[PDB]
RNA sequence: AGCACAGUCUUAACGAUGGAUGUCUUGGUUCCUACAGCGAUGAAGGCCGCAGCAAAAUGCGAUACGCAAUGAAAAUUGCAGUGACUGAAUCAUCAGAAUGCUGAAUGUAAACUACACCAAUUCCCUGGGAAUAGUGGUACUCCUACAGAAA
RNA sequence: UUGUGUUGAAGCGAAAUACGUGAGUUUUCGUGGAACAUCUCCCUAGUGCAGAUCUUGGUGGAAGUAGCAACUAUUCAAAUGAGAACUUUGAAGACUGAAGUGGAGAAGGGUUUCUUGUCAACUGUGAUUGAACAAGAGUUAGCCGCUCCUAAGGGAUAGCU
RNA sequence: ACGGACCAAGGAGUCUAGCAAAUGUGCAAGUGUAUAUGAUUCUUUAAACAUUUUACGCAUAAUUAAUG
RNA sequence: UAAAGCUAAAUAUAUGUAGGAGACCGAUAGCAAACAAGUACCGUGAGGGAAAGAUGAAAUAGUACUCAGGAAUGAGCAAU
RNA sequence: GAUGUUAGGAGGGCAAAUCCGCCGAAUUUAAGCAUAUAAUUAAGCGGAAGAAAAGAAAAUAACUAUGAUUCCUUUAGUAACGGCGAGUGAACAAGGACCAGCUCAAACGGUUAAUCCUUCGUUUGGUGCAAACCUUUCGACGGAAUUGUCGUU
């Protein structure tokens, strides 16, 4: 078999099993299965495992800007009432 | 270059007019940039800033008007409501927390924790 | 030292120094004032501005007075009227002096400076 | 190939943009380059 | 103008190669103290943007390396330009304003910028006068109240 | 504890009428350019390397050696250029031989397309060439597709577990 | 027989628990202030100091399956 | 005095943020990461996962000028 | 009982060190191994908070008795468990830290649900430059509720 288990067979490797994943952006959305390998995309849930500590660390709350959360931090310290500015002049 | 303190006094229509003019100017600058020019490429930034300022002024005016419109009246838009951590919103108001069953209240009134200096 | 809210820790201090915002930088490019100036104002030292007239104390030019041309808060260096210096090219640039090594004589004095003086008093 | 989804096209464009070298003037005040043949985008 | 055989091996001097040693250190680590949740008011996460000359990271969100306001307060600078003589240039603060597309994602979908249906919607001026196919809304479960039909 | 340092510290290199049985210590000269000891006592430890098919990084002899032999085959002149067997043009001679290194597409790739530049590396010989590098540019649909239908199938609603 | 081409750096009896023996030290029919308190204790101080104006441990007695 | 319910304190904290310390590590160490590090890169994928700090006081002293070179470079009576 | 894009609201996801529920191994130890051990651990699934959980006795004692929970010192490597092997192993008391108690149900009140909530309001105040907040008692119109709200203990 010219298309035998090694190099010949690597020629027949076209056609993605995974594409890009809405939600994770991580090219791990199993197309045929319609399920992301690193998310469980359609499952409303993130699919993280205590057995994968590295994995956990590489997608936690800190990793990526925190558009709103960051802004809200310091507010407690300030304890300013909402709607209130400082005094002018 | 128009700074906000001038703009607060202006009426909304005037502000809008100003904004449109600024936008037009910006567009012109962009066009120039696109064409082989670098004469007033650096002018654009200032214009952009001005536009932003104008927008801010107008937006705050609008917000104020909205607030005036929805003064009191129990319910309000969720924008004009007290945007505040969800948990806090959920939480019982201090008064509610305080509220005592009548007997308990009576007890409290009668036998409050006294001050009593021991000697 | 005695308040344990501030850190002695060398590293931390160094970070603060290097990574300071602009205001902090401005504050820590201060210069000693001459005797006369001291006598005049209760102040011992001031943040140096553009048109102040400094006397350099340390360095290769220990004596050359001059009007401050520019102060550069990135590198922590003032530059002075005539402390000129050719580059390898020939282009005549100003030599940087750190404000430790300078003592300011004639004083640029705006309303802000006046206010500061009053506060010091 | 010659029939992309819009998203994919956009990603490709982004990648291309990323590819280009440091603007030289900056150097007076890059390691993530990728050559299309040797390293894949893996989309 | 001459004279060393060459190679192999050795030693010393002087170099190459390499990055050891030493010296540093905006990093880590540990312990201590203190507070402690974010989200249908759309979170974290992800995309896509945004600079005059701009890739990354950093910051930000069609007001896009920032707006307002406050406190500093004369610069910023690679060039261009913008500012001072204080709501302005730059910092910090950050409470106001704003916050693209997504994502629990929630109108149906999804390798779609695919597709419905209901409100047309929005702005200005003191009831008219202008715009724009644009903007909202519609998930499932549940609770209280109401409704008019069912047994 | 009592000291040495820009009249040059640690380090490193080479040594020395040096000391020690020895681990070592000590000093000289050179480089080096800022720290360094403490043997006065004892405290502490991630404390001493030749090996582990040790780890990591580097460098050898092998060795200018094996080797750079599938796809029949090149040659002449000229141009460009610092420089041309493999850049360009012409002239020959050839091959592919419509089951083609020919035209079109799919998957996959992702700008490799294109012009103008251009040679640090790469293009396992050269190279002025290039799928390299840099600057710009380039993809136009009512009819070609997707978009709609259903298929093997998939994900869900009701429940039910 | 195996491992070792060369060189540099890294590189292996450690730390805790509880027991014992040895030896040092204190006090000695006692000993250890354990938690915790207290102080005119507060850079060091997370140490040091103190012990209220019959705690507990181990020892001081053994032996028995046991009431003892 | 079971088969109903609530409740502060002393307690815990290897997560996050912010402080402060050290008989700790000092770039093969210390976090994987002192640096555009969960980055590059590899894997269809779950995942795997580096290397890489130091000129000088000052580049607002980063190599002008001349000669030889196609140029790189080299040399200098030239230069920081 | 369905039904509603009815009016108003709630849940969903992220994060987890401590925390609460389930669910649940095996390597390992026993010089083998099978009960044991590892371990009511890891992983899995769910759920909270600045802490959580526990908590006001159907408790311990057998004393001259103590008196919610939690935590520390201890009890104690003890009682006990265990191919009585390997190994596992509490509790009370004692000394502290800290200390806080309570309300439903049931009993009672019918010369009257006194309760409670939604919507609409009304008018004294207080701080604020505004924005918002803060409280003040007063009715209506709705409902809910006698299959039980409120007071009394
Ligand atoms: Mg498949
Ligand atoms: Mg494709
Ligand atoms: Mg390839
Ligand atoms: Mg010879
Ligand atoms: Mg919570
Ligand atoms: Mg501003
Ligand atoms: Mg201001
Ligand atoms: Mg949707
Ligand atoms: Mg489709
Ligand atoms: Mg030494
Ligand atoms: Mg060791
Ligand atoms: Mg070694
Ligand atoms: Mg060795
Ligand atoms: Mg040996
Ligand atoms: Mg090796
Ligand atoms: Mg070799
Ligand atoms: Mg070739
Ligand atoms: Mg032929
Ligand atoms: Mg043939
Ligand atoms: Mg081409
Ligand atoms: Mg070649
Ligand atoms: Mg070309
Ligand atoms: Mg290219
Ligand atoms: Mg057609
Ligand atoms: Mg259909
Ligand atoms: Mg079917
Ligand atoms: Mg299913
Ligand atoms: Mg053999
Ligand atoms: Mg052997
Ligand atoms: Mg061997
Ligand atoms: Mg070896
Ligand atoms: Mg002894
Ligand atoms: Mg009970
Ligand atoms: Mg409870
Ligand atoms: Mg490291
Ligand atoms: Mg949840
Ligand atoms: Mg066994
Ligand atoms: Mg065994
Ligand atoms: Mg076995
Ligand atoms: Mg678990
Ligand atoms: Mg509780
Ligand atoms: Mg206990
Ligand atoms: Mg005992
Ligand atoms: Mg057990
Ligand atoms: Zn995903």
């Amino acid at each position: 078999g010219k298309a035998g288990k090694g190099t010949g067979s690597f020629g027949k490797r076209n056609g993605k099993t995974h594409f890009l994943c809405l939600r994770c952006g991580k090219r791990s959305y199993h197309l045929q299965k319609k399920k992301c390998a690193s998310c469980g995309y359609p499952s409303a849930k993130k699919r993280r495992f205590n057995w994968s500590v590295k994995a956990k660390r590489r997608n936690t709350t800190g990793t990526g800007r925190c558009r709103y959360i960051k802004t809200l931090r310091r507010k407690l310290k300030n304890k300013f009432t909402e709607g209130s500015t400082p005094k002018p002049k | 270059n128009v700074k906000a303190y001038e703009l607060r006094t202006l009426k909304k229509k005037e502000l809008l007019d100003k904004l449109d003019e600024l936008k037009k100017e910006l567009s012109g600058l962009r066009i120039s940039k696109a064409l082989g020019n670098s004469a007033k490429n650096s002018k654009i930034h200032g214009v952009r800033k001005n536009v932003a300022r104008v927008l801010t002024v107008y937006n705050q005016k609008r917000k104020m008007e909205l607030r005036q419109l929805y003064k009191n009246k129990k319910f309000k838009p969720y924008n004009l409501r007290k945007k505040l951590t969800k948990n806090k919103r959920l939480q019982l108001s201090p008064k509610q927390k305080a509220a005592m069953t009548l007997r308990q209240k009576k007890k409290v009134q009668n036998f409050p924790q006294r001050k009593y200096l021991v000697v | 030292k005695f308040n344990k809210q501030k850190s002695s820790s060398r590293r931390k201090m160094r970070k603060a120094h290097f990574t300071a915002p602009a205001g902090l930088r401005r504050k820590i490019m201060s210069s000693k004032l001459s005797k006369e100036l001291r006598l005049k104002y209760k102040t011992r030292s001031l943040p140096v501005r553009k048109d102040d007239e400094v006397l350099i104390c340390r360095g290769h030019n220990h004596g050359r007075e001059g009007k401050v041309v520019k102060i550069n808060r990135k590198r922590y260096k003032i530059y002075v009227e005539r402390v000129t210096r050719e580059k390898v090219n020939g282009e005549s640039t100003f030599i940087g002096i750190h404000p430790s090594n300078v003592v300011l004589t004639k004083l640029k004095v705006d309303k802000n400076r006046k206010k500061i003086l009053d506060r010091k008093a | 190939g010659s029939i992309k989804r819009f998203r994919l096209k956009q990603r490709l464009g982004k990648c291309r943009r990323q590819n280009r070298p440091v603007p030289h003037w900056y150097r007076l005040k890059n390691t993530k380059r990728r050559h299309w043949r040797r390293t894949k985008l893996g989309l």
